[PDB]
Parts: C-alpha cells; structure tokens; sequence
C-alpha cells in the first residue's frame, strides 16, 4: 500500500484517463505540429537523427532525353544531431490516491494537465527559438532566414503589406509552396479588424494567401512572427517519441511522474522561413 | 507510435 | 520504476565486465588468503594480532607449562563498503534493446577500475581515517632500506636482506614481493653471469610471486611471508554491481565489495624503504 | 556417576532449573541498571559485536499537508562497532551435595550460585555506571559527551532538589526532556531521606515526582555522586547477547565449578541524555 | 536468551 | 559467494 515503495501506484483507469488528459492537454496546445510534418516514431531509443541542410535550390530538369544531372550535390559532413528530452515533472499526493482508493473518489490529474500544457510550451518553445546550450535553432533563430520587415499593423493592410512580402521574399528562394503564418498573439489580434476596408477581417486575406494556416504561438515574443513555406522537404520535426507519462518513483511518499517527449526540429532549408 | 500524432491536417 | 531495469544477459554482461576489470587490476588478491564470502550480514571480524611470541615448546617427558597461542588482545574491526557508483540513461538501454545493440558497459568498467584500485590502495595504505593499516603502514613492521637500486643487483640484496629479516622473526616459506612500477622495472637487467635476469633471481628467491603495484608509492616494496596464519583478506561480500533505483528515469548502479585486510602477524612484513 | 571425574554434565535438569532460577531471583533483586535501561534483546551468544551508533543533537521533525518540508534524517554520526564483554563470576559446589541432593536434602544447595549472581549483577552494575577503562567502554558517569551539573551543598534542605532541577533543566535544553530516572550513591540517597527541624517534606519525595521513571540507590556509584538520565530507547540501551546463566566449568578434585555469566554492553546513543552530579 | 530480562517494565 | 575471487597464483 501507501506505506512501502511501490512501483505503479495507479491502476490501469487511472492511466489511462491520465495519458488521455496529456493527450488532450498537448493537442490543445501546440502550434508547432500544426505547421510541421512528422517523419515518425522513431522509437524512443533513437537519440540522433541526421540534419540535411540544403542551401540553394536546384530545380527539376525537361528535356527529351534525360542527361541533365539533376540531384543536390550532398557534400560537405553531412550532420546529425541529437534529439533532446522535453519534459515537465508533477506530483500526486499519496493520500488523493488513498482517497481514490477508499474515501471521495474521483483521481484528479489537473497537474498532470499542467505539466502536459508546461511540456508542450516548451515544445514550442524549442520549436521557435531553439537551444543556445544546446545548439538548436528554431525558426525565429534559423541562420538565413529571409527577414522583411514588421510594418505599422496598427492600421489595417499592414499585416497583408508584410505578408505579401514574406512571400514573395520565399518566392524569390523557389519557396513557392503552401505558407503557414505563426504570429504573436498582439499582431494575430491585430489581425481581427474588418476596417480593411476592402472586404472582410484581414485575417480572412491572409488565410487565402498562406492556405497551411495563421496561428498564435504565445512563445513568439513582443511584435513577431514567421512565415514558412511548409513540407518535409523544408523542415520537419523528427520526434522519437511522442509525449507520454512516466512514474518516476515515490519521493517522500508522494508519486512524481514526468510528462516527456523526444523532439528534435530539423530545419533543412533555412531559406524556406521568413520572419516578421 | 504516436500519441499526440500530427496535428498538420 | 522496476526494481530491475536490466535483463539477464545484461546483467551478466554487466557482471561479467565488473568480475574481468577487477581480475585483471587486482595484485592485492594474488597475495593474499581469502576468509571466505562472509556474507553481507558480517560487517565485523576478529582482529587477532598474535604479536606474543613465548618459546612454546613444552619440552619435557609429560606437560610442563608454556603460555597458550592467543590474541594478545581480542579486537574486533568493522569491514568497509569500497564502492563507486555510474550511472546508465535509459534511452541508452532502450537503444540497446531496439536499434544498435550492444549496451556499452564502459561506465561499469570505468567504476570497477576505480573500485579495485580504492581496494588496492587500502590493502597496502589502508585507511587512515577509518584505522585501517595497510601492508606498507602496520605498525611493527620490518624494514629494510632499498640502498642502492642502480646497481648490478641492488634490488635482490634488498630481498636478500628482507628475507633475512623474515626468517630471523621465524616466517618462512614463500615470499611474495610487491614493487612500485619504477622498481619492478627496474629489475628487469642482468645481475648473474648466466643471463638469467635480476627479477627471475627474486623470483626464485620469492617463491609465490614478484608483483608490480602502481599503488606502491615513489620507490618502495614489500616482502610478505604469504599464508592465511599471517595476514588475511575478509571478504565480506565480493565485487558486484548493484542496482540504486531509478533517479530522473535515469539508471545508478554501483560497483562494491566489502573487504578488510587483517595482519594477524606484523612480523611477516617488510618493507622495501 | 561422580567417579567418572570429567562427566560433560553433572547435574539433572531440575537441578539445572534451580540453579538457573536462583541466578535469576538473586539478579532481578540485585539490578539496578536494568531498571533504568531498555534491553536490545537477545542477539545470540555467538554475536561478539554490536553496532555503536552516535547521534549529535535532535533535528526537529515536520508538520506539512502534503509530506513535503523536508526534515532531516536520522541515521548516526559515527557507527562503530564495539565488543560485548562477558561479566562472569564462579561458584563452587561440593558433589557430595549433589548427591545429597538426590537422596537426602531434595533441593539442591545453590546458596555459592546465588552469591556468585550477585557479585555477577554487581559486576554488570559497575560496568554500566563506570567503563572497564581497559576495553574502552563508557559508562554512565564515564561517558564523554555527557553535561553535568554542580553537587552542590545536599546537607542543606533542598541542594538536592536543585541539582536535580538543574540537571533535568540542562537536559531539557538539549533535547532531552522525557522521563528522567536518577542514580544516586548511598550516601546521597540516605541525605535525601533526611528529617531536618520542621521538615513537612522529605527531597526524596520531590525527586520521585520529578523523575517518573524512578529515584534509585546503587553502591557502584562513589562517593557523593549521581547521574540523571534521560530514560528511553534511541538515548541508551542495553545490548544483552546472552543473559545471566549458570554454565558448567568441568570438575576439578571432584568438585564442580560453574560460572554464572551474561554478555551484555551499555551502548549510549545520546551522551548528552547523561547529566553527573560532580 | 532474557533469562533475567528487563526490570523496567 | 565470490565473484572475483581467489587470485592466488
């Protein structure tokens, strides 16, 4: 029982209904798997991936006979990197299981809800901004990264003035794909403002320019945001494994546990993001 | 597998 | 959270690297006697110091009386944990048991070395803080000067004359030599006229064994009358890697024996000074 | 029978019994430590050794909601271990005896047992109250680490008291304010009985009321002297690896030696439970 | 063993 | 119970 350092102090409800909380506490609140794609489970004892970086394109070939060469030419140390630990830890007082067991019932697992929602704002964190110690850009810190300038989005059209540049600065790298817009939420809400005057709420005009979709990131800081030009072939986000609840053992009678996930993003084509 | 999953679609 | 993170072929691979790092590292245990796997339970053993030494013979058509062989004063000393703990993470282990397979057991290797040479160290400088004597600091100790090494044979007048030392305090038989590296190096010339070398002189001088000591400090030795009725290692429990439980998810374990070293005859000890 | 001179075994089982009851009665009435100290129970005459723990202080405990705060643990200061001595006293009894024993005098003679188990319990008395100072044992008034307060004037009506106060006040400080038994010699012990010039009440009666677990008399204690103790488990203990019995020695000129032993240690946890009168 | 055993109670 | 062992020899 309580007394005793016993392993599982949970049944297999409480578990479940606990992983499922995560589950729905991430889906929630990520903004980073909106505009990434995942290469895939790679299991959790994968700990490195490779980094391709790619820096110019090099486009496809027509012609009758096919001799043009026609491939990326690959060299220079192909990198890899390390896939970091994301995680939160909360607790679960013995007596609220003790309770669970005998007296008023009903598990709660709001801090397992809170280090899920800390977890994955630190996801989206490392999403955007990186690592400095370890060594990680996101896509605010990516070097080469085709910046236009943020300008005047307190008047209506100056969202779509930047927008429109964003793109056709990620048109002139042959980045002409489907664009997501990530913003903070001060110019995402400046977005909401149907004094555009030509139409509709002017987040409805960058909707049709983007079409991958417009997202707040709380995490992006002050006035700004990104524009990127989505697939996999630009950037992904290797994830070894997906976020999950671990029982770390009893520490002073109380259950601590660990909401973690492995993730790391892999930027290949830095020229594939522009910000403000 | 995944768990939270891709949330890109 | 298991109580064992570790399948079996794991831990015998685990084991296994432990019992080859200490077999090869140990030079204490080729000199000494072996009281035995006392069990972890046994965390104290008699001190018998038997530093008396009465003409003993009772020499007569009948018994006349000499003083009975005992303790001189009957000690008791508390057997010490030697450990050094390393740590595994786990998506080590899970790539061990997933993708690329072998499951490095450097870390183990790493804290056995560290946990044989602590056990080195305090079988010949024990542990002062603890009161342990070790091989070169027992008191009532005999003591030869090195003199000069650089010589042609300087090394083997120096055994010459601590076994000399040793049979006149009445301990015979085989000797067992432990050098400082620089001193068993430098053995390794020619003294006699047949080409035999100075080392292999010893050697046949000190019959269970000349051995080199990277613990053996500066230039220095020991001979020892080898036997379990003049000096004894207790082991209470022999080397082994246990398992801490699980810290940040992360796996600790630690290398550890529990042994003593117990000179139940300071006369069966000298010193190469 | 008693001609067969180094029989293993000289006496039935009954007159074993007797013998062993007789150590036993003469003990438990002779005993003083005993009745101030709890027993680590019987650990087996072949345990030679016990654990000596030490502990510095009392760290307070803590009072959370949730069991978070964090409090300190205890565990020792300095284990040591230290070897359990054998307390020993030997008796003679003539065979005849026995024998009478068996035909005429049915109970056995024991009165040479009964005196050896005093001296036995007198031995065991001295060792907890003063060391062996040879072996390297503290006693009670031996122990370093222990406080102590001043004797004062306890021909006057009340030093007694005051000492006592002081000493349970000097313990209390440290951590130590629990049942409080004292040892006192004889001398001490009969001044506490005293009826001055218009006494009303005797200091002895004070001082049981302030030591719960009791005011004791022992000879072992020199002089004018005294000890005050906090009394329990985790401040002092008695490691007792066999308790006192009578064992056979192997005749000698047809007589039978026995020897009435125990092995036992005072082991002191806290010194500082300790207060001497000095 | 506790032949005498304790007097304390 | 040993593991190491004897090293005698």
């Amino acid at each position: 029982d309580f007394l005793g350092h016993a392993e599982n102090p949970l049944r297999e409800e409480e578990w479940a209904r606990l992983n499922e909380t995560v589950i729905q506490v991430a889906r929630r609140s990520l903004v980073g798997r909106r505009i990434l794609d995942i290469y895939g489970p790679l299991g959790a004892g994968v700990q490195t991936v490779p980094y391709d970086e790619f820096q110019g394109v090099s486009p496809g070939a027509v012609d009758i006979v096919g001799e043009q060469e026609t491939a990326m030419v690959f060299t220079d140390a192909r990198k890899f990197k390390t896939i970091p630990i994301i995680y939160k830890d909360f607790l679960l007082h013995w007596r609220d299981i003790e309770a669970a067991r005998t007296h008023n019932m009903p598990l709660d697992v709001s801090a397992a809800a809170g280090a899920a929602a800390l977890c994955a704002q630190q996801e989206d964190e490392l999403i955007f901004y990186g690592d400095a110690r370890l060594g990680y850009e996101g896509l605010m810190t990516a070097n080469g990264r085709l910046t236009v300038p943020l300008g005047d989005w307190t008047s209506p059209g100056g969202g779509f003035q930047a927008i429109v540049e964003a793109t056709r600065k990620l048109n002139e790298q042959g980045h002409f794909g489907p664009y997501a817009v990530v913003l903070s939420p001060r110019l995402y809400s400046q977005l909401h403002r149907i004094y555009e005057k030509t139409g509709v709420l002017e987040i409805e005009t960058i909707r049709q320019l983007a079409s991958d979709g417009v997202y707040q990131s709380n995490r992006l800081r002050g006035e700004s945001g990104v524009v990127v030009s989505t697939g996999r072939e630009n950037m992904d986000l290797a994830v070894s494994m997906d976020m999950v609840a671990a029982y770390l053992g009893a520490s002073r009678m109380n259950h601590p546990f660990r909401v973690l996930e492995a993730l790391l993003l892999r930027i290949k084509h830095p020229d594939a993001i522009c910000t403000l | 597998g995944l768990t939270v999953g891709s949330l890109r679609g």
